[PDB]
C-alpha cells in the first residue's frame, strides 16, 4: 500500500503498489498508459539505474519514504536512454 | 408466566 | 480511467478517474461536453492556475483517497508557506 | 482624597463628634469642602456622609456640622435602599425617609430644600409622606413648600399617602385644602389608591372632603377597585356616596363576589355565592324595570357555562366548588372587560390550584385563555411561558400525554413574545435595558424548554409541522443572548440554566432531540457566539462524556451532518479538537472529520500568518477567518 | 464506612472522611470501600472518597473500583472512575467494553443501543492512533453464544 510518483520531463504519474509486489506490477501499469515497451522505460530513480522484476524495496523506495503526502520522484527514461531532464514546476512567489 | 420477570453476600451486608 | 491533468505551464499530472472525481469541477469538467468516451486522456485545461499548486491538489488527491478511513489518526499533509494562499485559493476553484 | 472621604464617613456613621472634628481639620479649604460635599460608595450604592447620620438618627454630629462649616443638603443622592435606589435625590429627602424629625428641622433651618425637584421632582415632604411622621410632615409645609408637586406620571402625596397604611399624613393633607380630583397617568385619581389597600379609615376621609368618582384610563371606578381587591369593607363604604345608580351597584356586589372567588390571601367559597345571590335578588326584586344580566357568549376556556341570567340556576351551583370559580371568572371578564391588568390573575391563580390537584387540561385551557388576553395587551408574559414549561415538565415526569395543539398555541405564544421583546430590548436603551435582557434571556430559555417537551412528546403530522413553522419562525430571526448564544449554542451548552420547578426532571441541556429538531428546521449550525465558539465548540466541551453518552454521540452526528466544520476556530483561535478537553469527545469529533484541502490550505495560511487580504476572493476571506 | 458507602447516606460517610477515617479499608471478599460504593451508583459517595484518596486496588474477585461499576451499569461512576489521573488505555478501554457488556443483558439497565456506543467508544479509543495499537485478545468461540467470535474490527462491530 505504497504510493508512488513517476515523472517524465513534462507529464506525471500517481499510482499504488502493493508491499507484498515486484517492480514487474508497476511497470505493466505505467505500459498500458504510456503503450511504451519495458524495455524500452527505465526507471531512472534518483540519477540511479534500476532492474526489471526483482524487489521494490532495492530499487530506493519503501513504505516510509514515498507516502502519499509526499512520494518520491521516480523518474522515467526512453530509448532513442535519454538524460534526467525533468522540467522542475514553477517557483511559488515569495511571501512578504 | 414471563421467565424473564420470575429472575432474581447476605451476611456480610448484615451491619 | 486515467485523467489527463494540464496545468498553465504545460505540465501533464495523469491522476485516476477516481482519485480525480474527489475535486468537484473536475467532476464538472469531465462532465457536460467534454466525456470523449474513449477513456485515454479525459483532458481538463488549466489555462489559470500553475503547475505546482496542481502537484500539492494531486498529492492531496493521492492523500484523501488513501486516508479516508484508516483509523482515526489522519497523518499530516504538508504545506509549504510559499505555496499556500495559492493552493488555497486553487482548492475552492476545484471544490476539492 | 477617595481615603480620608472614606474616613469621615466612619466618623460619621457613629454619631462621633470628638472623631469628625479631628478628621475634618488640619488641611486646606479646598479638600475640606470636598470631603463634606461629597458621596462615599458604599455597598455599591453611592452616599452622602451627612445622609448616614441622618439614617441612624445621629443628629449631633450634623448638628456640629452645619455651626463649624457652611455644610449644605444639596448634594445628590440616592432616595431609599427599599426596591428603589434611584440616584437624584437630595440630602435633605433621606432626613425625613429616614423617620428622624430631629435632624430635618436642623438642615431646614441652615440651606432649606423644601422644594427639590430630582429626576422624579419628588420633594422631601414624599419621602415625609412615605415615612408616615405628622411632625415631619407639619413642619415641613410650614417651611413655605408647595403641596401640589405632580411628577411625570403625577405622582401626588396624598396618592401615596392613601396607598399607605398612614391615616395621620392624609387626613392632614387634606386639612390643608389640597385638591381631591388630581389626575394621574392611569387615571387613578386618590381613591383608586385608597380603596386598593383595604383603609377603612383613609377612605372616609376623602369622602368627608368629596373627592368625587372619576373613571380612569382602565374602566374601573374605585368602587369597582375596591371590589376587585376583596375589600368588602371598603365597598359598602363606596356605595353610600348618595350618586350610585342601580347599575353600577348590583355590578359592585358581583365584581366583589368574583373577586373572593378566586384570590390568595382572601379565598372565601362561602362569601362567593353570597354576594352574587344578593346581587342577583337586588337585580330581581321589583319585577319592572328589570335589570337583566347582559350575557357575553360562551368561552371555551371556562368550561361551558353561560354566566347566570337566573336565581335558581345560580342555587343549583352553592354545594358544587369547581362551577362557582369558573361562574366568578366569567362574570369577571364581563365586568372588567378584557384589557383589565389584573382580569387574568384569578385566572392564573385557579390555574394554580388546579394544577396543585392535578387537573391538568383545564388547567392549561386557562392558562392559554390568560396569555392571550396578556398579549392582547402587549405586556411582558415571560412568567407566563415559565409556567407553562413548568406545568408541561409535570405532566410528562407525571406520565401525562400533552395536547399538541396546546403546545403548538404556547410556541406561537412564546415566538410572538420574543418577537415583542427583542423590539422591547432594541427600543430601551438604558432606561431598563437590563431588565430586558434577563427577560429575552429567560424567554429563549422557556422556549427550549417548551422545544424539549414538544420533542418528548408524541404528536400528529401536521401538528408537528406547525411546531416546526413556528421553531423555523423563532430562527429565522437569529436571537441571541447576552453572550452571542444562538437558540442552538444554548440547546447544545451544559450550562444553559434549567428552571428549578419540575423542568429539572424533563429539560436536561444538551439533549440531541432539541438539536436534531433545530437542525432539521434550519438553525444556523455554523453561527458563531460573542466568544467565536460554535455549536461544535461547547459540544466537545461536555464534562459528562459517559455518563449520557447517547446525547453526545447523537449531537455530533448531527451538528457534523448538518454541515458545522469540525475545523473552525473561535477568537482565541482554537480548534474544536483543542477545545475538546475531553478523550471521549476528541475520538467522537476525529471520526466524523471529512477533510478538504481548503481548510488544510487555509489552517497553513492562518498559521503561517501570511497577508491574505486582497488576495483571495471575498467569499474565501470569511473562510480564513475561522480555519 | 464501607455499609454507609453501599447505601444511598452520603451524609454518613462525607462525616465518617471528614474524621480521617481509614480509606483502604480491606475486608473478607477484598472490596475497599469503593467496591460498595460504586456498586449502587452513587455518585456523590465515590466522588467523596476519591477527594480523599480512597485509591483503586483489586479485590479478591479480580474486580477493580471501576470494573465493579461497569459490571453494574453504572455509568456515572465509571465516568469518575476513569478520571482517576493513574487509568491506562488498557484499563480503561476494558472499563468501556464491560460497560457496553453489561447494557446488553440486565434487568434494570437494558439499552442495546448504549451497548452498541460503547462497545463502538471502545474500539474506536482502541484503534485510535495505529501505533501501539491495542488489538483484542479474543477468547475461543464457545457454543453457548452461537459460535461468534468477539467484533476485533470496528467493521464488522
Amino acid at each position: 500500500d505504497v504510493f508512488l510518483m513517476i515523472r517524465r520531463h513534462k507529464t506525471t504519474i500517481f499510482t499504488d503498489a502493493k508491499e507484498s509486489s515486484t517492480v514487474f506490477e508497476l511497470k505493466r501499469i505505467v505500459e498500458g498508459i504510456l503503450k511504451r515497451p519495458p524495455d524500452e522505460q527505465r526507471l531512472y530513480k534518483d540519477d540511479q539505474l534500476l532492474d526489471d522484476g526483482k524487489t521494490l524495496g532495492e530499487c530506493g523506495f519503501t513504505s516510509q519514504t514515498a507516502r502519499p503526502q509526499a512520494p518520491a520522484t521516480v523518474g522515467l527514461a526512453f530509448r532513442a536512454f535519454e538524460a534526467l531532464c525533468i522540467e522542475p514546476f514553477s517557483s511559488p512567489p515569495e511571501l512578504p | 408466566k414471563k421467565h424473564s420477570l420470575d429472575l432474581l453476600k447476605l451476611r456480610h451486608l448484615s451491619p | 480511467m486515467y485523467v489527463k491533468l494540464i496545468s498553465s505551464d504545460g505540465h501533464e499530472f495523469i491522476v485516476k478517474r477516481e482519485h480525480a472525481l474527489t475535486s468537484g469541477t473536475i467532476k464538472a469538467m469531465l462532465s457536460g461536453p467534454g466525456q470523449f468516451a474513449e477513456n485515454e486522456t479525459n483532458e481538463v485545461n488549466f489555462r489559470e492556475i500553475p503547475s505546482h499548486v496542481l502537484s500539492k491538489v494531486c498529492m492531496y488527491f493521492t492523500y484523501k483517497v488513501r486516508y479516508t478511513n484508516s483509523s482515526t489518526e489522519i497523518p499530516e499533509f504538508p504545506i509549504a508557506p510559499e505555496i499556500a494562499l495559492e493552493l488555497l485559493m486553487a482548492a475552492n476553484f476545484l471544490d476539492c | 482624597m477617595e481615603g480620608l472621604a472614606g474616613y469621615v464617613y466612619k466618623a460619621a456613621s457613629e454619631g462621633k463628634v470628638l472623631t469628625l472634628a479631628a478628621l475634618l481639620l488640619n488641611r486646606s479649604e479646598s479638600d475640606i469642602r470636598y470631603l463634606l460635599g461629597y458621596v462615599s460608595q458604599q455597598g455599591g450604592q453611592r452616599s452622602t456622609p451627612l445622609i448616614i447620620a441622618a439614617r441612624n438618627g445621629h443628629a449631633k454630629v450634623v448638628r456640629l456640622l452645619l455651626e463649624h462649616y457652611r455644610v449644605q443638603t444639596q448634594q445628590t443622592g440616592t432616595v431609599r435602599f427599599d426596591g428603589y435606589v434611584i440616584d437624584g435625590a437630595t440630602a435633605l429627602w433621606c432626613a425625613a425617609g429616614a423617620g428622624h424629625f430631629e435632624v430635618v428641622k436642623l438642615l431646614v433651618s441652615h440651606g432649606a430644600n423644601v422644594n427639590h425637584t430630582t429626576v422624579t421632582n419628588s420633594t422631601p415632604l414624599r419621602a415625609a409622606c412615605f415615612d408616615g411622621r405628622l411632625d415631619i410632615v407639619k413642619y415641613l409645609v410650614e417651611n413655605n413648600a408647595n403641596i401640589s408637586i405632580a411628577n411625570k406620571y403625577d405622582n401626588t402625596c396624598l396618592m401615596i399617602a392613601a396607598y399607605k397604611g398612614h391615616t395621620d399624613v392624609v387626613r392632614y393633607l387634606l386639612e390643608q385644602r389640597a385638591d381631591p380630583n388630581a389626575k394621574a397617568h392611569c387615571g387613578a385619581t386618590a381613591l383608586h389608591f385608597a380603596a386598593e389597600a383595604g383603609h377603612i379609615d383613609i377612605v372616609k376621609e376623602l369622602i368627608k372632603w368629596r373627592a368625587a368618582i372619576v373613571v380612569n384610563g382602565h374602566g374601573m371606578t374605585p368602587l369597582k377597585v375596591a371590589a376587585e381587591s376583596c375589600k368588602a369593607d371598603v365597598v359598602e363604604l363606596l356605595l353610600s356616596h348618595a350618586d350610585c345608580d342601580r347599575r353600577s351597584r348590583i355590578e359592585a356586589l358581583e365584581l366583589l363576589g368574583a373577586s373572593f372567588a378566586n384570590d390568595r390571601e382572601n379565598y372565601d367559597i362561602i362569601k362567593t355565592y353570597h354576594y352574587l345571590y344578593l346581587a342577583m335578588l337586588e337585580r330581581f326584586q321589583d319585577g319592572d324595570n328589570i335589570l337583566e344580566k347582559e350575557v357575553l357568549p360562551p368561552i371555551h376556556a371556562y368550561g361551558n357555562r353561560t354566566e347566570c341570567r337566573n336565581p335558581q340556576e345560580l342555587e343549583s351551583i352553592r354545594q358544587d366548588r369547581d362551577a362557582l370559580h369558573m361562574e366568578g371568572l366569567i362574570v369577571r371578564e364581563r365586568i372588567l372587560g378584557a384589557d383589565n391588568i389584573d382580569v387574568s390573575h384569578p385566572i392564573i391563580y385557579r390555574g394554580a390550584v388546579y394544577a396543585d390537584n392535578m387537573e391538568f387540561e383545564q388547567c392549561i385551557k386557562l392558562w392559554l385563555h390568560a396569555l392571550h388576553l396578556r398579549q392582547k395587551g402587549n405586556r411582558n408574559t415571560h412568567k407566563d411561558l415559565l409556567r407553562f414549561a413548568q406545568v408541561f415538565s409535570q405532566m410528562i415526569h407525571l406520565n401525562e400525554t400533552v395536547k399538541a395543539p396546546d403546545i403548538e398555541c404556547v410556541l406561537r405564544c412564546s415566538v410572538l413574545e420574543i418577537e415583542q421583546s427583542m423590539n422591547r430590548v432594541k427600543n430601551i436603551s438604558d432606561a431598563d435595558v437590563h431588565n430586558a435582557m434577563d427577560n429575552y434571556e429567560c424567554n429563549l430559555y422557556t422556549f427550549l424548554y417548551l422545544v424539549c417537551i414538544s420533542t418528548k412528546t408524541q404528536c400528529s403530522e401536521e401538528d408537528q409541522c406547525k411546531i416546526n413553522k413556528q421553531i423555523y419562525n423563532l430562527i429565522h430571526l437569529d436571537p441571541r443572548t447576552r453572550e452571542g448564544f444562538t437558540l442552538l449554542h444554548l440547546a447544545v451548552n451544559s450550562n444553559t440554566p434549567v428552571d428549578d420547578f419540575h423542568t429539572n426532571d424533563v429539560c436536561s441541556f444538551p439533549n440531541a432531540l432539541v438539536t436534531k429538531l433545530l437542525l432539521d428546521c434550519g438553525a444556523e449550525v455554523n453561527a458563531v457566539d460573542n466568544e467565536g465558539n460554535s455549536a461544535l465548540h461547547i459540544i466537545v466541551q461536555y464534562n459528562r462524556p459517559i455518563s449520557d453518552f447517547l446525547t453526545l454521540h447523537s449531537i455530533i452526528i448531527s451538528l457534523v451532518e448538518a454541515g458545522a466544520h469540525t475545523d473552525m476556530t473561535n477568537k482565541q483561535n482554537k480548534t474544536p479538537l483543542d477545545k475538546s478537553t475531553t478523550g471521549v469527545s476528541e475520538i467522537l469529533l476525529k471520526t466524523q472529520m471529512k477533510m478538504s484541502l481548503k481548510c488544510l490550505a487555509a489552517r497553513a495560511v492562518r498559521a503561517n500568518d501570511i497577508n491574505y487580504q486582497d488576495q483571495i476572493p471575498r467569499t474565501l476571506e470569511e473562510f480564513v477567518g475561522f480555519h
